[PDB]
């Protein structure tokens, strides 16, 4: 209706949370690790990182850091707005409960956003970034390579039956657990990698054998070139086959070495088939979710809170409550939509789930304390 | 935005009904 | 004018999105890999992958993917709301024809889907998301590495003719067809190899020469620490010089190794400097795109059928069209403003253009319409 | 108040803008460039790059550029709509003044864009978009590579001592100046490095000792797939000490070498600990940044001027401006909002303060006019 | 968002014209 | 935006105040 106390007070709000977003823009900085520790957590150690889109996304972490601690610093002054407004004596002997009023309010936006962060943040953000089959296949295939790496060693130190017992094992440990132009391009790779640990290897005595492996490798090469993948294929095989001959007593263990080769090409190829979807993460949509997050849970902590401590003394009765509920869930979904930063009804909706449950806490809060209050008198 | 504002609009006249 | 029956039947169509879009919430994964399959193709092999910004963008991409199909699903129900709407009898003779309505708006909206995503999709981003000329430099860019590794391999075996040989070849052909900081990092990296490759070649004899050369390259690091870039260069340039000692007899052979190098070294920073744009698509803004498309080629494809259809029997004719069409305009673009959810006047206008075709369209096939009945009269 | 007379004129500004943005979407492209040089000048050499998000942010892109060069290349024609726009005469030997006010009002908001480009973007893209210390920090590893790089090459020249000293020295100079996955991936990897050096430079005489060393990384390797890095620690350890016995007079040497690979290992790992927010700059957010920079200051350097002008001879006296201060802030707050395409309020705030600004040096240029017009008369 | 509401309150004015 | 909007109002209320 009127909007002088209204405004007025709203002007109060307003300037309490100047006032206290000034203070706390002094440690963004500090604010803002301590908020992203757990969705980094989150992250794989190999990837923990975040990046920024924008040049000044770091001035607009740290504003956003600001003003939001600003306005959950001032709920305590929101709470005793709030209560100074609704106060028509209140029977006096009723009037005094103010400190409790607004003190119970705080402490439960308080334990709200605790909660919110302790509990909620750490496992969300893992039930989400975090995918636990492709980094298992990833960390296998890593370890793959490791083993194909000490083959290639024992191969370069002229040791070729260690090489083929290592790619062996490796070979039946992957099989136990792609475009053509990639993988040719893996098995391009994995035979230079080979017929360079052949070439540190047996490259004292085999110089001939090396030098037909390396010229198969080049017809490989052209074949790449004007794609015609079978014949570079052919021409792999041949290389590897002539490879092969450079220790001719192991040449089955050579043979098996190259199979790995290829084999983890495959495999690689797969994964990178696989994997469509990879994460990159920004500075500022993981403040604002985990932000929304914390203030979504302050906001169900203190509403039924701050409802049932109305209905104690009595400024909402249940009769208003189901009267305006259909305009109360409006306002509450017009509000989510104010704080999400995003124009989309998906967040919109999300936002205002925990408007809506804090709603009925509410209303169901009040319903018990009235029930109560009916059964004593 | 406007999906956000087309969304209350929809709330709104779908809380009251024909 | 009046809320009632449109408030019911807004009602009805909202209901049926709601219900269509839980059902198809359950297939949104092979749905959103359906809608992805056309930009994912239209990738490089290689880099055939989608970024998401979010934590929380996989739910996003599937909740609105959920939401398009219950919209696109509740096309029928929408025409038979519009049908329904309009019927003051219509001549009852001609009111019957409520099924012939439905059913070819439904089968309009559906072709103009399919025809969307298969012409357009693949069509368009091949036209967007591919250069075809960075892309023919970069493949050639990795042949001639690929040369010149078979090169190093072939000095490797102490074959400096051979090396030589594709070394000069390999420049040839590039030459048929940059920052200094990046450029000295790129020469330093290629003195690296080439000192690597004669180390495993001539490693056995020439261990005399290949210390100086390593002397010298320790000398180009130096002034590459501190900026002194000219000496940098002129360091590099003794150590291959010092390096071409190793076998006296090929000596210009093993300086064309070099200069490849070198050429190469600089190719690619030349790329890496024309190249200042890469592609990092995202999830929500290609899922955005794609249902746009296919939301705005099914209106065109069926607002001039519900139009003509309307104007056989008769609910809109000619003047009345003609009359507003104006209002029609800006209504569209507000529309067309309503689904886009970027706040861009571009994407706004280009939302808009489809909405307009298809107005233009219907009125088209009314006047058409409307002159064969005044013929056949 | 009324539409007529500002609709038609606001008709007129929209069609020159319009037809300013066709005639300039032909140079979009080196448009684009000159705005982006700045921005790419201050982004480091090596990653001298933009990424775009979407398909069609070339197009949105230049859509963009086109739109804001015609409404920059308008300002002259909004000049004269305003100046037409109030002419009740004028005492009229004042009103042919109309030439030097729509001229000094071009050239006014021109020296605002390009004081704005010149000063501003450089000087500001280097404040945010350069770190300086993670920077140096990372030349400093690089630079220690490249030394551990030539003592391993001088390892695999057989010479022990000269590698030794130089790791020594690397290491010295990297006093003077993280997961334990990470830095164990590290560390195998840096032993695999130094048994390569090994490997090629005594791989001759001492293929018994290196077969221990490798043998000993295979059990790291084991050690590392079951997480048990302690004995992976032990197992490289082991190993290092084993690679010692490859040159019984240059154990010590061997030992600095691995030494200062664990050491590069750790402080890479450090570095990947410390930077947790990595740049990736977009192409529209940059592109949206420069514009509204140069609006801005167009906009501090036109209206002061602009508003002193009618204040000469007298349009605005400084009763109404005091009047309407107020609404005038607010209004400047909508129009802040509106140009900013992002939806929140810091960047509301940020396009808001060149407003304010303008504002308030108009009102005082106003101020001082009458009070030099009054000490005159 | 401000921009579209911008754009669809111009092109109002701008249909009916002085 | 929402949030322009809500910044808007809010700085309309303000300049008047009680």
């Amino acid at each position: 209706d009127h909007l002088t106390e209204l405004r007025s007070r709203l002007m109060r709000a307003t300037i309490a949370v100047l006032i206290l977003g000034t203070i706390s823009l002094v440690f963004a900085k500090p604010i803002f690790g301590l908020l992203m520790q757990p969705v980094l957590d989150a992250l794989p150690p190999e990837n923990r990182s975040l990046i920024y889109t924008s040049g000044i996304e770091e001035l607009n972490v740290l504003m956003k850091v600001g003003v939001y601690a600003g306005i959950f610093l001032t709920t305590p002054v929101i709470l005793m707005q709030i209560w100074g407004f609704v106060s028509p004596g209140l029977y006096p002997e009723e009037r005094r409960f103010a400190a409790p009023f607004v003190a119970f309010g705080s402490i439960a936006f308080l334990l709200g956003a605790a909660f919110a962060y302790f509990a909620v943040l750490p496992s969300m953000f893992t039930f989400l970034l975090n995918e636990e089959e492709t980094l298992a296949l990833e960390q296998r295939l890593d370890t793959a390579r490791l083993r194909a790496d000490d083959a290639l060693r024992f191969l370069r130190l002229g040791e070729a039956e260690e090489a083929g017992r290592i790619a062996k094992e490796t070979s039946t440990q992957l099989r136990a657990e792609p475009a053509a132009s990639v993988e040719m391009t893996g098995r391009l790779d994995g035979l230079g990698r080979l017929l360079d640990a052949a070439s540190v290897g047996y490259g004292a005595q085999s110089r001939g054998v090396l030098r037909q492996a390396v010229e198969k490798r080049v017809e490989a090469v052209t074949a790449y070139e004007k794609k015609d993948f079978a014949a570079a294929a052919a021409a792999m095989d041949g290389s590897a086959s002539l490879l092969a001959g450079i220790a001719p007593t192991r040449t089955e263990e050579l043979a098996g070495l190259w199979r790995l080769e290829k084999e983890l090409a495959t495999a690689h190829a797969a994964h990178e088939a696989a994997r469509w979807t990879r994460p990159m993460l920004s500075m500022h949509e993981q403040l604002s979710l985990v932000l929304l997050l914390i203030l979504a849970f302050g906001i169900i902590f203190e509403l039924p809170l701050v409802m049932a401590l109305l209905g104690v003394v009595g400024v909402v009765k249940s009769s208003w409550l189901f009267r305006y509920q259909r305009h109360a869930f409006v306002v509450a979904l017009i509000a989510a939509a104010i704080i999400t930063p995003t124009g989309d009804v998906v967040n919109l909706s999300l936002m205002a789930g925990p408007m809506l449950l804090a709603y009925e806490l509410g209303v169901l809060l009040v319903w018990m304390v009235e029930r109560r209050r009916a059964r004593n008198s | 935005g406007a999906g956000e504002m087309v969304f209350i609009l929809v709330a709104a006249l779908l809380i009251l009904g024909p």
